[PDB]
Formats: structure tokens, sequence, C-alpha cells
């Protein structure tokens, strides 16, 4: 009552309460940003220079994935199709069309097509497509339903815990060697029983080794 | 007094659900 | 400042090499000379670029071994 109004006793306690809420809200905003779909570029349809539609070439035309990414079951790298594979069809199909101008400008000149990488890794990760495909893991569980994407987007962010989830518990995501095709295939109702049997048959190593640092980082 | 003890209690659990959601079932 | 990582473009071929699997290094048999005398070396090409030099077990004077100059070439 000397130097303070009557309401200050309520305000001071309310201010402390408001301060705590603001602090909690701050940490919340921070975590939401580092896990958002804009920061990780998840569900964002990255625009390509030639506007290639996987939905037209897989679900309509009916091209196999290995016709284009021919190095997926043999090396760590899934091959990105050269202009020769595109000209094999577009030398007669839709020739003299504006949408294929960039593809026709290449192959005549040695310049490549500068596609944008959708699935990106920080170069200290070292992923291997061959070992995953040969051990009964399909593209549906990783890249999603790519066969129906007019523009390819990142289905989910490539966190470390996302790899650790399958490596520690592979019984939930393993499939019986129908990975290249059967994008329509989905986990059966009895996935745990089939998964444990597949892990034993394919010799998928226990989580003790698969969680080691040098399996990924080098 | 007892009302504000309940208020600072609901505030706490509210925050926990909030926080737990973000750091667990969010991705 | 945002988006965690930049765009990172990717530039493939226009005509694929016949015998190369992308992402698989290959080995070629060549020879490295020191003072005019040759030494058979097995050199590794990652994507058409030399990166590592090792010994050629089939070549005398390099039975799976190299000198420091063959490594530093
Ligand atoms: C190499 C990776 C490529 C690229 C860059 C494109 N294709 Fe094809 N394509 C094929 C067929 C039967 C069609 C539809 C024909 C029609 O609509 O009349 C297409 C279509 C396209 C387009 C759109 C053209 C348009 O809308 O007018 C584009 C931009 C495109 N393609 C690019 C057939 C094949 C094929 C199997 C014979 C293969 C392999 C490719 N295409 C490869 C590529
Ligand atoms: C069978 C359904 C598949 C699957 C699972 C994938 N592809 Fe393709 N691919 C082709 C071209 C020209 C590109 C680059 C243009 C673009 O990305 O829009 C790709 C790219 C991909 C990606 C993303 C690459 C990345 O950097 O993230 C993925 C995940 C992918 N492919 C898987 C060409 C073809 C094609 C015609 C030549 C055919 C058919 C397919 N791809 C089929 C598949
Ligand atoms: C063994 C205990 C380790 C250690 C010490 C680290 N890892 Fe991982 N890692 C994997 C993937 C796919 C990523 C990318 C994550 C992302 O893009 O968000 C990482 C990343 C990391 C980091 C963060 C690096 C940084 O922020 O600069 C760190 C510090 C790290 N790793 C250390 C993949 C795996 C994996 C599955 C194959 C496993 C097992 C490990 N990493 C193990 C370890
Ligand atoms: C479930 C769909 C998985 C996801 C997600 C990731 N991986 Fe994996 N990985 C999976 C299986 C079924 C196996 C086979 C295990 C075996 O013992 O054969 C693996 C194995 C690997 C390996 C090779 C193992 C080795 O000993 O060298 C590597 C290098 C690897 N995995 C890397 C990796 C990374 C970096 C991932 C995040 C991008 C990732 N895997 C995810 C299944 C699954
Ligand atoms: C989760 C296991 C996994 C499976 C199985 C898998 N992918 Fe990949 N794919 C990834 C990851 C992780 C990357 C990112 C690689 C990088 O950033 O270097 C990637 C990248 C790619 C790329 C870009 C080129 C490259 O080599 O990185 C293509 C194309 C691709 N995937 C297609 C395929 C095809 C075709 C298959 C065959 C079914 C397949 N994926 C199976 C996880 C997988």
């Amino acid at each position: 009552a000397q130097i303070f109004p009557r309401n200050a006793n309520l305000l001071s306690r309310l201010s402390i309460f408001a301060l705590v809420l603001l602090v909690v809200e701050g940490i919340l905003i921070l975590g939401v940003y580092f896990r958002s779909n804009y920061f990780r570029q998840v569900n964002v349809a990255i625009e390509q220079p030639v506007a290639f539609s996987h939905q037209l070439h897989v679900n309509v035309v009916g091209i196999d994935c290995r016709y284009c990414h021919t190095s997926v079951d043999q090396s760590y790298f899934a091959n990105i199709p050269a202009t020769e594979t595109c000209m094999t069809c577009h030398s007669q199909i839709k020739t003299y069309s504006p949408l294929l101008e960039k593809v026709r400008e290449s192959y005549a000149t040695g310049k490549p097509i500068e596609w944008v990488k959708v699935y990106d890794l920080p170069n200290f990760v070292y992923f291997n497509h061959s070992i995953h495909v040969n051990k009964g893991i399909g593209c549906s569980t990783c890249h999603g339903q790519v066969n129906n994407m007019p523009v390819v987007w990142q289905q989910q962010a490539l966190y470390m815990g996302w790899c650790l989830n399958c490596h520690r518990n592979p019984e939930l995501y393993v499939r019986p060697r129908e990975e290249v095709y059967n994008m329509d295939y989905v986990p059966p109702s009895n996935q745990l029983e089939i998964g444990r049997q597949l892990v034993a048959e394919y010799g998928i190593m226990p989580p003790d080794q698969l969680t080691n640092c040098y399996v990924c980082h080098r | 007094v007892k009302p504000v003890f309940l208020a600072v209690t609901l505030t706490g659990m509210v925050a926990f659900l909030l926080m737990v959601w973000l750091f667990a079932f969010y991705w | 400042a945002c988006t965690y990582q930049p765009r990172q473009y990717i530039a493939p071929f226009d005509r694929q090499p016949e015998g190369r699997v992308p992402g698989i290094p290959q080995y070629f048999a060549s020879t490295l000379t020191l003072g005019g005398y040759g030494t058979g070396v097995l050199v590794r090409s990652n994507e058409g670029r030399p990166t590592k030099v090792e010994g050629n077990p089939r070549h005398p004077a390099s039975l799976g071994g190299t000198d420091l100059f063959a490594q530093a070439e």
C-alpha cells in the first residue's frame, strides 16, 4: 500500500504463472519447428525440371521400377535414369512436344538433366539399397506409394530413430521378397508371426549389431 | 486458494500432454 | 537458414556405360614406373576416376604390394 496498487498482489502471482507458460510455450515452438514438414521438407512435392510423372509411367504405361533404377538391387545407389532410357520411348512418342524439350536438348548435347533430390542424406549416413531390398524390404515401407505420385514427395523425414525403429524391430516391416513389384501389397494381419519367421529364415541379425554406429556412420 | 492449486495442477498436466505429444507421438 | 538442407541437385548420364553398375567401384590393371622400370598396380575407379592404387598379385615385382610412390601417384 506504500508504492503499489491493490491489484498488484494478483498481478504478480499471475505474472509468475504467465512467465512459466511462456517458457513452456518457447520450448514447444522450438521442438515443433525442428520436426515440422516444412523444415524436413516432408509431403512437399518438389518441382522437377522436366515434370516427370511416376503415376503416368507406372500406373498407366506400366513400366517396371528396375527398368529405370537398374542398380537398386546390386549397389548402395539406385540408378537415376539416363537420357538414353527416356529417348528409347520419346524418340517416337510425343516427339516435337514442349514438355520433352529439355530431354531432347540433352542426348544431342552431353549436358545432363539437373533433377532435384527429394530423399536427401547428410553424407555421413551411407545408405545401401541392395542389402535392404535383398532382405525383404519394399519401397512402399520407405518411399510410399510412388506408383501413384504425379510429383514425388518425401513420405517422411529420414530421422535416425526412423532407421532405429526398423533395425531394432524388423519383424513389423519385413516382407516375403515381393518388394520390387506389389506396391499394392500390404502387411498381412499376422505380420508378427510371418515377420519372426522371415527374420529367422533370412538371417536378419539381432538389434545388437544393427544398432552399432559404424553400420551407418563412417 | 484451493481453486488456484487446482488451476496450477490442470496447467501442469495440460503442458505434459502437450510436450509428450511433441516428443513422442508426433514425428 | 531454413529447410535443414539445400536442394542438392543430381545429374545422371545421357548414355549409360556398358559394363558399369552405378555405385560399384571397379578395378583396372595398369603399370607405374619409378626409375623407368615398371610395377604392375591394381587401381580402383569409383565412377571413372582413379582413387586408390594397390598391388597386382599377378605381376612380378608387385606381388600384392606397392611402394610409397605408387600410392602417392
Ligand atoms: C525418361 C526418364 C523419361 C522421361 C523424362 C519421360 N518419359 Fe515418358 N511416356 C510414355 C508414354 C506411353 C507417354 C504418354 C503418351 C501420350 O500421352 O500420348 C509418356 C509421356 C511422357 C510425358 C508427357 C507427354 C505429354 O503429356 O504429352 C513426359 C514429360 C515424359 N513421358 C517424360 C512412355 C515412356 C516409356 C516406355 C515406352 C519410358 C521408358 C519413358 N516414357 C520414359 C520417360
Ligand atoms: C516403381 C513404382 C518406382 C519407384 C518405387 C521409384 N521409381 Fe523413379 N525416377 C525416375 C525419374 C526420371 C526420377 C527423377 C525425377 C523425379 O524424382 O521426379 C525418379 C526418381 C525417383 C525417386 C526420388 C529420387 C530422389 O532423389 O528422392 C524415387 C523414390 C523413385 N524414383 C522410386 C524414373 C522412373 C521411371 C521411368 C524411367 C520409372 C518407371 C520409375 N522411376 C519407377 C519407380
Ligand atoms: C552409434 C551409437 C551412433 C551414433 C554415435 C550416431 N548415430 Fe546416427 N544417423 C542415422 C541417420 C539416418 C541420421 C540422419 C538424421 C537426420 O537426418 O535427421 C543420423 C544422424 C546422426 C547424428 C546427428 C548428426 C548431426 O545432427 O549433425 C548423430 C550425432 C549420430 N547420427 C550419431 C543412422 C544411424 C543408424 C541406423 C542405420 C544408427 C544405428 C546410427 N545412426 C547410430 C549412431
Ligand atoms: C525397415 C524398413 C528399415 C529401415 C527404415 C532402415 N533399415 Fe537398415 N536394414 C533393414 C534390414 C531388414 C537390414 C538387414 C539386416 C541384416 O542383418 O541383414 C538392414 C541393414 C542395414 C545395413 C547393412 C547391415 C550391415 O551389417 O552392414 C545398413 C548399412 C543399413 N541398414 C542402413 C540403414 C540406414 C542408414 C537407414 C536410415 C536411412 C536404414 N537402414 C533404415 C531395415 C531397415
Ligand atoms: C528404407 C529402405 C529403402 C528401401 C528398401 C528402398 N529405398 Fe530408395 N531410398 C531410401 C533412402 C534412405 C534414400 C536416400 C539415399 C541418399 O540420400 O543417399 C533413398 C533414395 C532413393 C532414390 C534416389 C537415388 C539414390 O540412390 O539415392 C531412388 C531412385 C530410390 N530411393 C528408389 C528406390 C527403389 C527403386 C527401391 C526398390 C524397391 C527402393 N528405393 C528401396 C530408402 C529405401
